[PDB]
């Protein structure tokens, strides 16, 4: 939490360095939804995949996050973000605007940057959510407490590689199903495994729910990822 | 010097040097103790060394009456020994007040073990340079010996020894229980158990004892007490007319 | 050996020394000179003040503590303020609660105990000032020397600060003379003025240079500066 | 590099000594104490011509009878001024009178002691009048020590400024003479040419209290100085 | 008891509030505004215990303005009224509760509906076509039960209030010195500054 | 209770944490402000690590404090959110107790004050932020522009710039800005601003953003296209041999 | 007196490592091997009771501990660290869950809570991380049987089967070979005993092995009859006699 | 219930002349219908040429005079031995009394 | 809060050096009390004789004397006094000497547990008469204390200890209070041998059942001169 002669924050820079070794997560934002894709870190056959959650967390009904970093550090931050959302709803009788929740988590992160002599959290987030002011939104936050908004973005391992590819294939008028494809294709070329299989992925979508006018959060099950891997041509 | 040598953080090999150094401190007084169990008693023995002639020998002790039922012997320097003594006394009185029955031997051991564990983990507290041997005839468990070290470790014993010549005494006892085939001293009177204890102490240290080279604590159903020089002397006489 | 052993006051050197305390003691040697001496009827402080420039003041070095007590300082002046203030309170508390003028000896014990805490608590620092304490109580006249180590000693006379050894030497020899200056303030003051002189390569002590304070049998504590001291040069 | 309130082997406080260094890097401030008043002048020192000069407040009022000039890390002076003002107004509230200049200074120096994580990087010249001791000038260091002066200068140009103050000061200086001297000595030590925009004058009189001179009244004295020093 | 009335018509919300301030045996003022603008489309009216009344209104105002400036966005009437309710419901169990009753009249721009919220000092919230606090409600509720229609124009709503005020001048014991009337519609908040002799 | 002193003096009299805070400012994207006869204009730049950004929802560099005052910053973005929040809270608090909105000088003094406090409290680091604060006092027409830095020093400026390559742009402004004649039009005041930024940014595309403040809480941001109308007019016309 | 170390003892190194967590994991590696296997009608957790001298009473040391009537834990690394975590975990199962909902917590959530306590020692002032890895096995009405591993960082993850400590690499391989999603409980006990034969040097009997299951409800371990709507604890420590009987036909 | 107050009678009178003042009081101290003392003074010299009486509940009166005497002592310490003017004393006494606005000294005080 | 690799506490160890560096002081137990004595270095002719009292009373029945940093000693006694007061308040009876010993024990020992406190740079000799006898104690900077027949600490501790050892051996029957006072004067004179660059003043106190009714009192006037005289005799 001290400055270098250069004007950078030691513990922060080293924390980002920590994050760069973490399973990659991508967020892509369509015209009618957001995709969340993330890759699990060098796993095993014996690792339970069914009841496993480690990279994709529901924050409320309108907002999810993807985690790159220290899983346990993120559990802390997720829990207090969940609480903040409920505080907002209780106070106002309205779901929290995505930006506000993002700002609060980032402000928490910023604290550890500036006071108290505790270490920053080794965590980066992609936030996917919906509110009726700005529609679908994608945000990112890192241990510096900095947050920015994105059409498409990645965090963790191989972001340079992944970032190049998304710029190459993203175009504003995208649909959700194309964004799903783009997410999986980008992870296929930035993986470190031989190939991308179902037991190494977490997948989530925030759609407009077919016919209703209401927002739906879907966290893809094992069998569902396996299937969406077939259609795209990765089997 | 790296901080992993001064405070209780980990070393690259996964180690806690301050704890290791605290184990070293336990031998500083160069005293051996042993504890054994009878049919319905528990006996502790400790060497007693009064170097300086100016000392009042009645005040030099490493055995402590914790409660009516529980005795403790310490291997380590006295300041730390007395700190643990006072705390255990406080804890044993608090337990009885809050819960309405006498603190059992193993429960006080666990509680002291936990207290030590904290010093193992928190940086502003050094561990205590001591090993504590707790003894009693527990109302549920009978004769009991429970021993804690500066790491936060504790376990129950059939018998035990502590100090510089620890290993010699241990094996000496191990050998007796191998041959006797049971986990206690099969004697009715506590006097014979004390006698056994001194005898095996002698045969593993290669030393003879006069009445002022020992210290004896005995725990019976509903009482723990220490022996006087003269009671010990009478014990030394009975071992003479036999061994 | 002198290496990582002067980091804080909470550390002993392998010799058994407390260097921070020793260093605070060193702020006194660098301080301007002051003298104290007493007979059986009065006690006197003489403090040679120091200026910063020819245009500056000669910073006051004598602080009143009650009607019967006061002190002179050499070292960090702010530290003399903290302690004399604490002494004003202890004198005051003694008056209010007990209707009792506080004994000089008790004042010494109290200052000792306050300084001691700072030689033992982390993140604190020893006091960087020495103090000469005069007073008149129920057992007569008194002089005390305060050292920031927490050491206080009762004396017939003494001196602290720059080249104090000169005055202390003179006093060690003039002893049997001044102790007998009873019921004669002006001669005891003079004996103080002449004692402070044996500590000046500096110069002639002048009108704004000199500070005198006295307390006695029927004389309450009073500081004299300038015009009033002219008759003693 | 070990602690904040640590002693050097020479019995000085490291941090207090290093704060004194910061003050040496500060803009010059000069004070002259006479029998007709006390003058305070300062060097504005704009770090650029785009800076609006009259937004540089290095002379501040404390009470109507007490003013103060600063030098060093002027940002650190904010809470000292605030505390000084509270002390002077509080005193008037509790006692129905003006605070003594020495008492006001002692109070600021009390605040100075409270290290807060570090000492102040700023020294202050405090000037004013009270019935008891008349016109007074005080130098207040971040050590908590303060000193009374007939004349004093603080900041980068202070060594040469003090020397000049040593020759020029006598116990019969009129206020208008004292104003001219502050201006003169500033002109010598300033790394720029003295005009009404890069130097500020102020005084306190018993009758009119503390007044900052506006740029117009200063420019006149600058012009009057250029002339007094032409003929001689 | 001060008079605090609110009527929600089809396109706006109208608030009428008594102009008198009475301490003891004196009317101190006959032109008091018992209203604070909370945002350009939300207005709060208040009655109750002497000092508490303005201190609360202005604390609520400060919080809403802060939120607006922080989000460059106006909270909905539903949201503001929930903020206020929770504030009162906190206050009711503190060492010294705020003894203030409020009407919140706002125009929700997202929905294009006008809205009227009645909240008492206990933190009891309800949305109503018309509302009142204090004794005045004992006359107006029934009157409006009869004369009110859900689809009235703003000009019609003002004639409904005229009845309400005239009734309160016939039957209320105290001279409340007439009412200030304010309208909250799509264009914001304005004052009908000519209600008394009209 | 962590109160370990981080901002301390060095032997030459410098507070290195405050100094390195300045370094973080000069690392940050450039921000400039210039005041006219009846206006003040604030201008910023954007970086190019990535350009798959969504600009609708990403935090703009000019923040509204009250309806008549704005703040722009160079330095650590996370730090600036904290200074802005407190400035917003104070602005409401001043209205509540004084029944008047802040003067620009007062809001400036407050923010500079918070920065200063962080240079002398245990277990806190200074703000890696320096700010430009601009607007008009309530019921006043004379424009106001102030600058604060991590030390807590503050001052007013006819025009000023901060952040990366501000050395260059302060050069431009020092020759071009006339004390005698401030850019009397809103228009020509936006002119001097875009010119000064062109030295550093490259093409004034998706990088240069501008905000105008007139009296009585009149504050308008610009659009890409209305910026492009200024990029075009200077390049071609001031290209003449 | 007073805590004067108010800063984190686990910080980031320039390479992004958190030293103390790595070193805590090194401590776990030295630890005596322990394992858990998830069957279709149960979970088994097992370890070796490394005695220090035969004079120590092995039964008096708890290596496998009941956390709730349906949840157990075992560890590798520093015993004293495990023991205090078991105490805090038992207590939090109450303060954070049973006193609020009137029912014991589901496994994932108790695990979540231990994870929290361990993370805290990763970031709080003046403390070092716990030098243990835990294996938590349990059942709840809605998730059925589960098994989790918690590490010094507070990371947790669910396993079908695993081992930690000294011979963890060797044993993970052995289980991978032997695990299928159709194992009965007695099958998993048997596999656990086989996997654990590798680890161990000396004697291999019921007095050197601590083994417990999470299986069917044991009504005779409830202590009372009459409320037919609970049949009792699913957690069950195997006796020395029960271990040996399975070792003869091994 | 404990009543923290009492009333010990007495009567004080202040008159100011052109270049003098007098403050007088009786020396009698009473409780209900009993005489505690025939000579218990309640007018005191406070230094700096100020006399003070605080009549009513004598416990409160004594506490106040004690506190003012102390206030004078510290005035001398904190303010370079300056004489405390009568108006300054008065204002200081206001503050002493008002500090106990919610548990008052039951005295009528004259200086 | 730092063990060195041999199991010792190096900060306590350096505290000991500071004690070894101090003025010499002693305590002698007799058959119905305890006597205490100290060497007061005469820094200067300017010290007021009999006026810089080193020995301190605790409660009414307990004597305390120490060697090392004098401020550290005074701090300890202050705490001892509160610990005495607190005991009397709760239990009525004055504090027994073994009990008072553990109170100082634990406190001194506590200052060896934490890295933000330094240990005490004194060894303290203290004692008195309680309900069942006289008791003598010495407490080292570690918080280690034991009971003693005789005790010495400071620069001349070794020569003083040897003398004490002689008395113990040649008086198995017990010594008298009156006698121990003279003997203490002798021992301080003998001990001054290892510190003789300065002149010294002798100070003695005692707590005897029959000579003081079991209260701590200083030795002044007649008895102090008889003790000095006796000590002057066995040095010529």
């Amino acid at each position: 939490t001290i400055f270098s002669p250069e004007g950078r924050l030691y513990q922060v820079e080293y924390a980002l360095e920590s994050i760069s070794h973490a399973g990659t997560a991508i967020g892509i934002m369509a015209s009618d939804g957001i995709v969340l894709a993330a890759e699990r870190k060098v796993t095993s056959t014996l690792l339970e995949q069914d009841t496993s959650t480690e990279k994709l967390y529901k924050l409320n009904d309108k907002i999810a996050v993807a985690v790159a970093g220290l899983t346990a550090d993120a559990e802390i931050l997720i829990n207090t973000a969940r609480i903040h959302a409920q505080n907002y709803l209780k106070t106002y009788n309205e779901d929290i605007p995505v930006e506000i929740l993002v700002r609060r988590l980032s402000d928490i992160k910023q604290g550890y940057t500036q006071h108290g002599g505790l270490r920053p959290f080794g965590v980066s987030f992609i936030y996917a959510g919906y509110d009726d002011r700005y529609g679908y939104q994608l945000y990112t936050s890192n241990p510096s407490g900095n947050y920015t908004g994105w059409k498409a973005i990645s965090v963790g391992a191989n972001t340079s590689a992944a970032q190049t590819l998304l710029q190459m294939d993203y175009k504003d008028d995208m649909k959700v199903d194309d964004a799903i494809e783009l997410a999986l294709k980008t992870l296929s070329k930035t993986t470190d495994s031989s190939a991308l299989t179902y037991d190494r992925l977490e997948f989530a979508t925030i759609r407009k729910g077919a016919n209703d006018g209401e927002v739906y959060q879907k966290i893809f099950k094992p069998q569902e990822i396996k299937d969406i891997l077939v259609k795209t041509g990765i089997t | 010097a790296g901080y992993d040598r001064h405070i209780t953080i980990f070393s690259p090999e996964g180690r806690l040097y301050q704890v290791e150094y605290a184990f070293k401190a336990t031998n500083q007084t160069n005293i051996n103790s042993l504890a054994v169990r009878g049919k319905d008693c528990t006996v502790v023995i400790s060497q007693k060394k009064v170097p300086d002639k100016l000392l009042d020998p009645t005040t030099v002790s490493y055995i402590f009456c914790i409660s009516r039922t529980i005795g403790m012997v310490v291997n380590g320097p006295i300041p730390d020994a007395r700190n643990a003594a006072l705390r255990a006394k406080a804890e044993a009185a608090e337990f009885r007040y809050k819960y309405g029955y006498d603190m059992p031997c193993d429960v006080l051991a666990k509680r002291m073990a936990n207290l030590s564990q904290i010093y193992t983990q928190r940086a502003y507290m050094r561990p205590l340079g001591v090993i504590l041997t707790f003894v009693s005839v527990d109302e549920e468990l009978g004769p009991s010996i429970y021993k804690t070290d500066p790491a936060g470790y504790y376990v129950g014993y059939k018998a035990t020894a502590t100090g510089p010549k620890q290993q010699e005494i241990t094996t000496n006892l191990e050998n007796h229980f191998k041959k006797s085939k049971i986990d206690h001293i099969n004697e009715e009177s506590w006097e014979k158990v004390v006698e056994f204890a001194i005898t095996h102490m002698i045969d593993a240290l290669g030393t003879e004892f006069s009445k002022n080279d020992l210290e004896v604590g005995v725990a019976t159903k509903d009482k723990f007490f220490t022996l006087s020089a003269e009671n010990i002397e009478e014990r030394l006489v009975a071992i003479a007319e036999q061994d | 050996f002198r290496n990582n052993y002067d980091g804080d006051t909470v550390t002993f050197s392998p010799t058994g020394r407390l260097f921070q305390v020793e260093y605070a003691l060193e702020a006194i040697k660098q301080g301007s000179v002051t003298v104290g001496l007493r007979s059986n009827t009065h006690a006197v402080l003489v403090a040679l003040k120091r200026n910063a420039d020819e245009l500056s003041s000669y910073q006051k070095k004598i602080i009143k503590c009650d009607e019967h007590m006061g002190l002179s300082l050499a070292g960090l002046a702010p530290d003399a303020r903290v302690l004399s203030n604490y002494l004003r309170q202890q004198c005051n508390y003694s008056s209010l609660v007990f209707n009792r003028k506080l004994a000089v000896e008790r004042a010494g014990h109290l200052l000792c105990d306050k300084a001691q805490k700072n030689t033992q608590s982390y993140g604190g620092r020893p006091y960087g000032v020495g103090l000469l304490i005069i007073g008149y109580d129920k057992s007569g006249a008194h002089l005390l020397e305060f050292q920031p180590s927490g050491n206080v000693t009762e004396l017939y006379g003494t001196a602290i600060g720059a080249r104090s050894q000169g005055a202390k030497t003179y006093l060690e020899r003039t002893l049997d003379t001044f102790i007998k200056i009873d019921g004669n303030p002006d001669e005891l003051i003079k004996a103080g003025v002449e004692a402070i002189s044996q500590s000046l390569r500096d110069e002639s002590l002048t009108v704004d240079n000199l500070s005198i304070a006295i307390v006695g049998k029927d004389t309450p504590f009073t500081i004299y500066d300038g015009e009033a001291v002219a008759k003693y040069i | 590099d070990r602690g904040v309130s640590t002693f050097s082997p020479e019995g000085r406080l490291f941090q207090v000594e290093y704060s004194l260094e910061a003050i040496k890097l500060g803009s010059t401030a000069i004070g002259i104490a006479t029998k007709e008043g006390v003058v305070l002048g300062v060097e504005k020192r704009a770090t650029s011509p785009l800076l609006e000069s009259d937004s540089i407040e290095k002379i501040v009022e404390i009470d109507r009878h007490i003013g103060c000039a600063m030098s060093g890390l002027t940002a650190d002076a904010r809470s000292m001024i605030e505390h000084a003002r509270t002390a002077a107004v509080t005193h008037n509230l509790y006692y129905d009178e003006d605070i003594n200049v020495e008492s006001l200074t002692q109070s600021v120096c009390d605040l100075a002691l409270r290290f807060m994580s570090r000492p102040f990087g700023v020294a202050l010249l405090i000037a004013g009048h009270d019935a008891d001791d008349g016109y007074q000038l005080f130098h207040a260091e971040p050590s908590g020590t303060f000193y009374r002066y007939n004349a004093k200068a603080i900041g980068s140009g202070s060594e040469g400024a003090q020397a000049e103050l040593l020759n020029e000061w006598h116990s019969s200086l009129t206020l208008k003479e004292a104003e001219l001297l502050v201006l003169k000595i500033l002109k010598q030590v300033m790394e720029e040419k003295l005009d009404e925009n890069n130097a500020q004058l102020s005084c306190i009189t018993k009758q009119d209290g503390f007044k900052i001179y506006d740029n117009e009244k200063t420019a006149e004295l600058i012009k009057e100085l250029k002339e007094k020093e032409a003929a001689e | 008891m001060d008079i605090i009335l609110g009527i929600r018509v089809q396109d706006s919300v109208i608030l009428a509030s008594s102009k008198a301030v009475t301490r003891g045996i004196s009317v101190l003022k006959d032109s008091d505004d018992k209203t604070r603008q909370l945002s350009p489309h939300t207005l709060m009216s208040f009655a109750g215990e002497a000092g508490d009344t303005v201190q609360f209104a202005e604390y609520i105002q400060a919080n809403i303005q802060l939120y607006s400036i922080r989000e460059d966005y106006e909270l909905s009437p539903q949201a503001v009224s929930s903020f206020v309710r929770q504030e009162l419901a906190k206050s009711i169990r503190s060492r010294r509760p705020y003894q203030v009753n409020v009407l919140i009249g706002g125009y929700d721009k997202k929905k294009n509906k006008p809205e009227l919220y009645q909240i008492d000092y206990l933190g009891t919230k309800v949305e109503l076509p018309y509302g009142a606090h204090g004794y005045s409600g004992f006359y107006t509720f029934s009157l409006l039960d009869h004369h009110y229609r859900p689809d009235m124009t703003t000009e019609e709503g003002l004639d409904l209030l005229k009845l309400c005020v005239q009734e309160l001048e016939k039957r209320m014991p105290m001279d409340f010195k007439g009412v200030i009337v304010k309208i909250v519609d799509k264009d914001g908040i304005r004052q009908v500054d000519d209600f008394q002799a009209q | 209770g962590y109160d370990r002193a981080l901002s301390i003096f060095s032997p030459d009299g410098h507070i290195f944490q405050v100094e390195y805070a300045l370094e973080a400012v000069k690392r940050g994207t450039c921000a400039v402000g210039v005041k006219g006869k009846n206006c003040v204009v604030l201008g910023c730049e954007r970086r190019s690590t990535l350009k798959l950004q969504d600009t609708r929802i990403t935090p703009s560099k000019v923040s509204k404090i009250d309806s008549h005052v704005v703040l722009s910053f160079s330095g650590l973005n996370a730090d600036s959110r904290i200074l802005i929040e407190k400035a917003r809270v104070e602005a409401q608090s001043h209205r509540l107790t004084l029944e008047d909105p802040v003067t620009v000088e007062y809001l400036t003094r407050y923010v500079a004050g918070v920065q200063q406090r962080y240079t002398q409290s245990g277990g806190v680091r200074p703000f890696g932020v320096s700010t430009l604060i601009a607007g008009f006092d309530p019921r006043d027409d004379e424009p106001k522009l102030y600058q604060t830095e991590p030390s807590g020093i503050y001052s007013s400026w006819s025009a000023q710039t901060i952040g990366r390559n501000s050395k260059t742009v302060r050069e431009f402004l020092e020759k071009n800005y006339d004390r005698k004649e401030p850019p009397a039009t809103v228009e020509e005041c936006v002119k001097l601003t875009v010119r000064s930024l062109l030295e550093v940014v490259q093409t004034g595309a998706k990088n240069i953003e501008i905000t105008v403040v007139k009296p009585d809480s009149d504050i308008v941001a610009l659009s890409s296209e209305e910026i492009n109308q200024y990029v075009t007019q200077i390049e071609q016309e001031k290209q003449e041999q | 007196m007073t805590d004067r170390y108010s800063f984190s003892l686990t910080t980031f190194s320039p390479s992004g490592k958190l030293g103390q967590i790595d070193y805590a994991l090194t401590a776990v590696k030295q630890g005596v091997t322990s394992l858990g296997i998830k069957a279709t009608n149960g979970v088994v957790i097992a370890t070796e009771k490394k005695s220090s001298s035969p004079l120590a009473m092995s039964e008096t040391l708890s290596k496998v501990s009941l956390l709730t009537p349906d949840i157990g834990a075992v560890y590798s690394g520093m015993g004293p660290d495990y023991r205090v975590l078991v105490d805090k975990s038992r207590k939090v199962a109450h303060t954070s869950y049973k006193r609020i909902y009137g029912e014991y917590p589901p496994t994932k959530l108790l695990v979540s809570e231990v994870a929290k306590i361990m993370q805290e020692a990763t970031q709080s002032g003046g403390v070092r991380p716990f030098g243990v890895s835990l294996l938590i096995a349990g059942h709840d009405e809605f998730n059925g049987f589960s098994l989790y591993q918690v590490d010094p960082s507070g990371s947790y993850f669910p396993w079908k089967a695993t081992a930690i400590g000294k011979g963890s690499v060797a044993a993970k391989t052995f289980l991978e070979k032997r695990w299928n999603d159709e194992l009965e409980l007695e099958d998993a006990i048997h596999i656990a005993l086989l996997t654990l034969k590798e680890s161990v040097e000396g004697e291999f009997n019921g007095d050197t092995i601590e083994l417990a299951i999470i299986g069917d409800e044991n009504p005779d371990l409830l202590g009372y009859t009459g409320i037919p709507t609970d049949k009792g604890p699913r957690f069950r420590k195997l006796t020395s006699q029960e271990i040996n009987d399975r070792l003869e036909a091994l | 219930q404990f009543n923290p107050y009492g009333d010990n009678g007495g009567t004080i009178l202040g008159i100011a002349g052109e270049d003098f003042a007098v403050l007088a009081g009786d020396t009698r101290n009473i409780t209900d219908y009993s005489i505690n003392s025939r000579y218990e003074p309640k007018v005191f010299d406070c230094g700096d040429n100020i006399v003070m009486s605080a009549n009513g509940f004598a416990a409160d009166g004594d506490a106040l005079v004690k506190r003012f005497k102390n206030s004078v002592k510290w005035y001398h310490f904190d303010h370079n031995d300056k004489k405390l003017s009568i108006n300054s004393a008065a204002r200081n006494i206001q503050h002493l009394l008002y500090g106990k606005r919610f548990f008052p000294y039951y005295v009528h005080t004259i200086i | 809060s730092v063990f060195s690799p041999d199991g010792r506490n190096f900060q306590v160890e350096y505290a000991v050096k500071a004690v070894e560096n101090g003025t010499t002081s002693i305590g002698i137990k007799c058959n119905d009390g305890v006597v205490f004595a100290v060497e007061k270095l005469i820094t200067s002719k300017l010290l007021v004789p009999q006026k810089n009292v080193k020995i301190q009373v605790v409660d009414r029945h307990i004597g305390c004397v120490y060697s090392g940093l004098i401020p550290d000693g005074r701090h300890l006694v202050n705490r001892g006094r509160e610990e005495a007061a607190s005991f009397k308040k709760l239990y009525k009876t004055p504090i027994p000497i073994p009990a008072f010993a553990d109170r100082l024990g634990q406190y001194v020992q506590a200052h060896t547990l934490y890295n933000s406190v330094r240990p005490f740079g004194v060894s303290t000799i203290f004692g008195g008469v309680d309900k069942n006898g006289a008791h003598l104690y010495m407490l080292e900077p570690s918080g280690s204390y034991w009971g003693y027949k005789g005790a010495a600490t400071g620069k001349g501790r070794q020569s003083a200890k040897a003398e004490l050892e002689k008395l113990v051996d040649h008086h198995p029957e017990g010594l008298s209070a009156r006698e121990a006072v003279k003997q203490a004067a002798k021992i301080i004179y003998l001990a001054h041998e290892d510190n003789k660059e300065k002149d010294f003043e002798l100070e003695i106190s005692w707590c005897s059942l029959s000579e003081t009714n079991g209260l701590h009192k200083f030795v002044k006037g007649d008895l102090l001169q008889e003790a000095i005289d006796f000590a002057q005799k066995e040095i010529n």
